[PDB]
């Protein structure tokens, strides 16, 4: 019996993406916080091409279409960060793309050194969980249906029903190894304080981008397009609470 | 937007 769902997730997985970033530069906080933004604008592409590629995404109403991926792309990007920097480098530095990779020095460059760490502790724990590339898959899968408006989404319904199915496709990767259901449940309770951990970071991380784009011009910080609008107009409803993040625990 | 004609 083949995995579909799974098949699916790996196949459209997207590929390595660069920063454009100078690393024969010495290093400055506008060049690197420069070359992040031009990261995120670029993952951002994919992230939208791949979104529209999962399972049942097109059921939702294009509007939550749009929706979601606003406001779900920098948790769905941090945990891939996350990710990448375990597989890579053994959460050694942060992986943000292959030429741009932060040692401690970057992350103190950047001014966002707080929130560095608690990315790099969330790198660390991929290997302490010993989270397999298929959890991984699907619990970024699922990071895209966890933060919504509280005045709701134009068919609340459709995405109720959708992130059920994708928690019950985690279920079924827990379960694939495992005929014991009080071990499922401890893995369960793990992958979902993963998950939970994962909100807190994107928060800071809202905050500290909203900030910058606000004195963007007095800092020499260039934001593309997308972000820019993005962080002026999404990002906001969820800083002003009006956008919260769906926590498995409490 | 960009990201709505992406996204379309
Ligand atoms: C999502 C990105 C870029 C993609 C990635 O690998 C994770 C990383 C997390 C920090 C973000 C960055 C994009 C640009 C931001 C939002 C900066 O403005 C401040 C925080 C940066």
């Amino acid at each position: 019996c083949q995995p579909i769902f799974l098949n699916v997730l790996e196949a459209i997985e997207p590929g390595v993406v660069c920063a454009g970033h100078d690393n024969n530069q010495p290093d400055s906080f506008a060049a690197l916080l420069s070359s992040l933004n031009e990261l995120g604008e670029r993952q951002l592409v994919h992230v939208v091409k791949w979104a529209k590629a999962l399972p049942g995404f097109r059921n939702l109403h294009v509007d939550d279409q749009m929706a979601v991926i606003q406001y779900s792309w920098m948790g769905l990007m941090v945990f891939a960060m996350g990710w990448r920097s375990f597989t890579n480098v053994n959460s050694r530095m942060l992986y943000f793309a292959p030429d741009l990779v932060f040692n401690e020095y970057r992350m103190h460059k950047s001014r966002m050194y707080s929130q560095c760490v608690r990315m790099r502790h969330l790198s660390q724990e991929f290997g302490w969980l010993q989270i397999t590339p298929q959890e991984f898959l699907c619990m970024k899968a699922l990071l895209l249906f966890s933060i919504i408006p509280v005045d709701g989404l134009k068919n609340q319904k459709f995405f109720d029903e959708l992130r059920m199915n994708y928690i019950k496709e985690l279920d079924r990767i827990i379960a694939c190894k495992r005929k014991n259901p009080t071990s499922c449940s401890r893995r369960f309770y793990q992958l979902t304080k993963l998950l939970d951990s994962v909100q807190p970071i994107a928060r800071e991380l809202h905050q500290f981008t909203f900030d910058l784009l606000i004195k963007s011009h007095m800092v020499s910080v260039d934001f593309p397009e997308m972000m820019a609008e993005i962080i002026s107009v999404q990002v906001p409803k969820i800083l002003s609470g009006k956008v919260k993040p769906i926590y498995f625990h409490t | 937007g960009l990201l709505w004609d992406l996204l379309t």
